[PDB]
This record gives structure tokens, sequence and C-alpha cells, in this order.
RNA sequence: CGCGGGGUGGAGCAGCCUGGUAGCUCGUCGGGCUCAUAACCCGAAGGUCGUCGGUUCAAAUCCGGCCCCCGCAACCA
RNA sequence: AAAAUG
RNA sequence: UUGACUGGGGCGGUCGCCUCCUAAAAGGUAACGGAGGCGCCCAAAGGUCCCCUCAGGCGGGACGGAAAUCCGCCGGAGAGCGCAAGGGUAGAAGGGGGCCUGACUGCGAGGCCUGCAAGCCGAGCAGGGGCGAAAGCCGGGCCUAGUGAACCGGUGGUCCCGU
RNA sequence: UCCCCCGUGCCCAUAGCGGCGUGGAACCACCCGUUCCCAUUCCGAACACGGAAGUGAAACGCGCCAGCGCCGAUGGUACUGGGCGGGCGACCGCCUGGGAGAGUAGGUCGGUGCGGGGG
């Protein structure tokens, strides 16, 4: 609860295998790490008292800190909900907070996800930093299926210090994320 | 609406303006006396 | 007669008055505190050294002196004016 | 076919803009005065050019109509014309190239644009090229 | 040339100035009654709302552009 | 004292 | 008593105000010339202090259009600025937040415009206030339309007059 | 005096974009932490405070490059105060002063006051 394996692991073990991998010099012309974006988007806030802010903090658990209720920048009468208010759900977890999440993540949630291969090797694609989607909320320890009262899962980003996916995807393979190659 | 606003136990009016429907009824705020210097004015 | 059988989609008549807006007081004259320099539609003349401007943009001299204008490009056009002795 | 539009007649002052030269094609048809060209006379020159040579080469019509040509109905005074009615027109300054032909024999092209000339309500005159270009 | 009324399932009429819910009769379709047909009975379907776009979160509905449909005026010399 | 045709 | 304009009159259209153009590079400028708005709206859409910066385009992402919400670059303004158009504007007039009510009272140098009478801007002084540590800003709203002399009365108020 | 750097103003793109190497002693930044001040519709990311271990990789500073951007003559015309001819007209032309816009040659990856810290 202040310095977790997957940290701990990505220094001590991560870092080397990377200097030389790839080959560096500059400690900080290495491959950091340091921002999460576990984001939902739900579905609405329209009609028969459809609060809400119940999955709000659902989500709270599952990471730690409260996501911030996101509103409509614009309007479309195509699909209901318009103008402003509505809900998008979104948190931000930067160090510590950071890391365990994602040791969590990848020691348990993912597992068990429904059946499970990999991951999306595309999804980088090439640009700097990562991305994916959960479709289950009760993927983690934390939260129950006694709890949940409905399926909503959501998306999850992340970020990379450095540039080339090749650089990202090495140092996800290695602090153990899967991949569907 | 065209509104006025009757300093609480003497005279004086501002003519204000609300929107009625709009969110109003109560109006009333600290505005300056003719007779001596303030108090709130309130509606009518 | 040999009438014929006009008439009017006419739907145009119409028109504001002239609100006569400009440089009042170029650069150089002599102007009085209060003296409005320039009528302008948004700021195109922003205020100078002594000169303030109210809500429609009307800019005018705050002390007695010359009128003075200035470039600034990417900053804009400037109007002041220059006390004395 | 579009914007906000039955303009102002205006006029066509010195031919500023008329003296171009062939852009394309290989020869060409200049203009010598100025005037409004219908696009009813383009088409009807055009048309007229190919028609000319059957199965020919490519055609040039670097002129075009837009400007709108107002007209009353036969009565008197009551706000702008019906306006267009006829239809629209482009402006044409002594010396602007008005077609221009490629893809064919001299003795074809040059007979072939003296046509046109005809159908165009102004007097013409015929060119080659080499001249104009931008290079060293 | 000008006014003003109107284009909505197959036919004939609502709904539009008071924007979010398309209503009625007839007929089309399925099932009954009858020896059978009608009639009668029960149950369904079916509409780019004339078109080319504009404003709006949203247009049968509000604003302009023509296309056919209908009426009223077009007088003094 | 009684609810069309083939 | 049953208006005027009017390429004769009638019929038709129109009648005040705002914005482009016509308008010929100061203003101003006609025509039954071209083209659109207004007869309201905000108790926050107003003060001030403190923060933030758009629209798009390109990838990447559970449900997910072709823009729902996320992440990443690029993007000086093409968004925004209540409603027409125009000018202005991110070195904010735009988006959010905390306290507020100056959408004050007495005044008003000096000008703009102008036949009149109207309309418009306004520093500064006084009083008693708001926001800010402060310098400061505050007499409504990014700005121009949203309006109507007098007479006759109506409601209040008050130093006045009252045969 | 002439270098280097931290604040700042001015000129307001010839200082821009994008490339290419360099700079850490100083400065500057990033960094080290979240106990206190104060912080983010959730995040000390940003604001902020306390520390200085490590770094020049980010960012900034300083140089070189012309591919994009920006600038840009001279000539020569268009147009034009004023004056003036020809033709029936449509239009054409001269005299006398002014004189672009595009395009060419070419220029440019800055210039410059003020105050500081260091050799």
């Amino acid at each position: 609860p202040l310095d977790v394996a997957l940290k701990r692991k990505y220094y001590e073990e991560v870092r080397p295998e990377l200097i030389r991998r790839f080959g560096y010099q500059n400690v900080w012309e290495v491959p950091r790490l340091e921002k999460v974006v576990i984001n939902q988007g739900l579905g609405e806030a329209k009609e028969d008292a459809r609060i809400l802010e119940k999955a709000a903090q659902e989500l709270a658990l599952i990471t730690g800190q409260k996501p911030a209720v996101t509103r409509a920048k614009k309007s479309i009468s195509n699909f209901k909900l318009r103008k402003g208010m509505p809900i998008g759900l979104r948190v931000t977890l930067r160090r510590d907070r950071m890391w365990i999440f994602l040791e969590k993540l990848l020691n348990v949630a993912l597992p068990r996800i429904r059946d499970f291969r990999g991951l999306n090797p595309n999804s980088f694609d090439g640009r700097g930093n990562y991305n994916l989607g959960l479709r289950e909320q009760l993927i983690f320890p934390e939260i129950t299926y006694d709890m949940v009262d409905a399926l909503r899962g959501m998306d999850i980003a992340v970020v990379t210090t450095a540039e080339t996916d090749e650089e990202a995807r090495a140092l996800l393979e290695l602090l153990g994320f899967p991949f569907r190659k | 609406l065209l509104l006025e606003c009757t300093e609480c136990k003497r005279r004086n009016y501002a003519t204000e303006k609300n929107k009625r429907n709009t969110p109003n009824k109560l109006e009333l705020r600290k505005y300056c006396p003719w007779c001596r210097k303030h108090t709130v004015h309130r509606e009518v | 007669m040999a009438h014929k059988k006009g008439l009017g989609s006419t739907r145009n008549g119409r028109d504001s008055q002239a609100k006569r807006l400009g440089v009042k007081r170029y650069e150089g004259q002599v102007v009085r505190a209060g003296n409005i320099l320039v009528r302008q539609r948004g700021t195109r003349f922003k205020p100078g050294k002594n000169v303030g401007m109210g809500r429609d943009f009307t800019l005018f001299a705050l002390v007695d002196g010359v009128v003075e204008f200035q470039d600034r490009g990417r900053l804009g056009r400037y109007v002041h004016v220059r006390p004395l002795a | 076919r579009m914007k906000y539009r039955k303009q102002q007649r205006g006029r066509l002052k010195g031919a500023t803009k008329g003296g171009d030269y062939v852009a394309f094609g290989d020869y060409g048809l200049v203009a010598l005065e100025p005037a409004w060209i219908t696009a009813q006379q383009i088409e009807a020159a055009r048309v007229a050019m190919v028609r000319h040579f059957r199965r020919g080469g490519k055609i040039f019509i670097r002129i075009f109509p837009d400007k709108p040509y107002t007209k009353k109905p036969l009565e008197v005074r009551m706000g702008k014309g019906k306006g267009n009615v006829e239809g629209y027109v482009a402006v044409v300054k002594p010396g602007r190239v008005m077609f221009e032909v490629a893809g064919v024999t001299e003795e074809q092209a040059m007979e072939a644009l003296r046509i046109a000339g005809h159908k165009l309500p102004i007097k013409t005159k015929i060119v080659r090229r080499d001249a104009y270009d931008e290079a060293q």
C-alpha cells in the first residue's frame, strides 16, 4: 500500500532488460510509465429516476479515487440526451494508486475475463500509449456478484513516456501484459 | 414585469424588472435609500 | 387604354440610418479632456496612453493634449494623447 | 448552380483581363471586343465545334457564365426583374481566350474555331502558341 | 401577371397557426357463418406525409424554391 | 302473434 | 369622416427601428433597387477576484452513428460570444468557480451626432457600498434594434399651495 | 571591455514550422517527498509547500540547415488627380504628375534597450 511488486519489479527487473533489449543511455530517455485512465460511458441518466451515481462509486472501489461525472459537450436528437448534464464517468490514477490497480488488474481481472486469450497487440498500433475496454464490472476482486445490479464495463487507457509502440509494447509485455499475438 | 423596490417601512422605489414564471417572486436586494444610507428594498 | 398588370414582390424596401463612425480626431489635433476620438464598430482602435473607451468602444481623451496614433501589428492599432508644456 | 444571386448589371471597362494565353489545347480563339456571352451562345458554339469534326479531339472552354441576366415580363416598373428567365452569362473583355482546341490538324483545328466565331456575338481572332510561358 | 386554398397508407376526409402522441370511413389480407355468394362477425397489414433545403435537441407541423391541383380578381379610357 | 341472390 | 407614397389613379405592396450592399477608399447620399432582422430576453445571461481555451482533422479505445464519454498528437482561430447581419474578440468580450447586487443616490468637465426635439459616450467630485492582499474594477448585459412628444388620467410619496 | 545565464521590455513572422549537435560549473528545469500553507467537478498532473539525492531524456537556452512558412526589389504594366484629341456610335489614343497587385532576382532560421548572477 505504498510500494508494490509491479512498481518494484518495473525498476529492479524491467528497466535493465529494457535498457539492454532496446539500448538507452539516460534513465529518462527510458520507457517510464505514469498515467492510467479508467473511464466509463454508461449509457444515460434518462427517465425512471436514473441516478446512476451507483456504478459511480462501484467504480471507486475497483480503483481508489472518485470518478468525475462527465457531461455532454453537444446535443444529439438522434439518441436522446442533449445539451448538458447527462453522464460519462472518468478517473485518473497516477503514481501509487495506479501501480497497484494495474497489478490487481494483471493478476485477477483479465484472467478472470469471461474467456480470455490475451490482448490486442494492434491496439497501440504504433502511437505511443495503449488502450482497452472491459465489458464486465464484476471482474474485480473488490466487487461482488450479489453487489452489481447490472452489467456495464467500460474502457481504460494507459500512458507511456516512450514513443514507438515497439518500446511501449515491450514495457508492457514485461509488466505482464498478456498478448493474443 | 415592471418591478420596483419598496424599502421596508418607508418609501422610495428602484423601478426594476423581473421575469415571473422564469424563477421569480420574493424579489429584494440591498439598494441605497434617499432617507439616510443602507436598506434591502422588497418587491411590490 | 392598352393597360398592363404589374405588381411588386418588393420585400426589400429597408435600411437603418447612418451612424457616422470613424476617427473623429486625427493625429496631431490638440484636444481637451472628454473629446471622443473614435466611433467604432468593434475595437478597431485600441485605447492608448491617456485614452479610455466606454460601452460602445467609443475612445475618448482623458487629458488635454495632442493625439498620436500607432501601429502594433499583431498587437493592434492604438490611439493616445501626449500632454505638453 | 449556387450562392445568393440576382446581381447588378455592372460594366466592362478596358479589357485589363482581355488577353490570357493558350493554356491547354494547341490553337485558340481570343476575343476582340467586350461583351456578355449567354450560355446559350457558348454551347451553340462549342456544339458546332465538336460537331465540325465528329469523333475528334478535345475542346476547352475557358470562359464560363455565372452572371444572372434579369429581365422584365413586358410591363412597367416595380422592383427588380423576374430576373434570369433566359438565364446567365459570362463577361468577356477584349483579349480573353474563350475556346481552344487540340489533338488535331491546323487545317481541321483552325477551320473549326472559325465557325464558332460566327456563333459568338463578337469579333474574334485565332492564335497558335509557342509564346508566353515561364521557362528558361 | 397578381392574390389564397390545397398535395397525408389504395379512395375520400382529419391532424399543421397551439413543433415531440399520425386519427376516421371505405376498401386490401386472414379466420368464422352459409350448400355457396353477399351481407354480418372476429383479427391483421399498409404511409420516403409533393419535391429540392433552411431554423431547431426534434419538422406532417415553422420559414423560403419550383412542380402539377382549385378558386377570385385582371377595371377608366 | 314472425329479424338478398344463386 | 372615410390617410399618404405611387414612372396617371384603382387593385397590390408599403409606412417606425436594426444590419450588409448600392455609396464612386472622411462623413453623408436616391429609386415600388438587392438581401435579412426587431416591437423581446437574462434575478444570472449582471459585479469583482481566481482559474481554464476553441472547431475541427488524425490515430487508439465495452456497449459504442458518421462527433455521446477517455487517452494521445496536430490545429491560432475557421468555434464561442442569448436572437439578423456586421465590426470586434482567445495577450478574452469565450468556458467554470467563490463571494456579491454599482440593473446605486447627488451630479456632471468635455465631446459625438444634429434644422428643431430627440439619441449617444463620458473622465471627475460627494455620499454610502461590492469584489480583490493590492494596483484596482463596479451607475447592468462584446457592441450596435427590443421603441412613442405632449395632453388626459391612475397609483403612490413629500419640504410646497390650499380663496 | 568581451563571453554565459536568470528576469524583462521593445521591433511585432526576415524572429515560424520542421530538421541537425550541443549546454548542467553556474544558473533553469525536470526531479525528491506530501507533515504544514494551499490544491484539483477524480488525480500535488496543474496550482502549492518542504527538500535537495539523480538527470540534461523531456522542456528551455545556444548554434548550423531552406525543404514548408514569412519577407521581397528593380524593371514593366493595370488603374489614375489634371488637361486633350479621333469616330456616327461600341470604343481607341496622346500630353502632364502619381503608380500598384501579381511574377522574377533575391532575402530570412532574428534584431535590440534595462536590471541582475558567474569567468
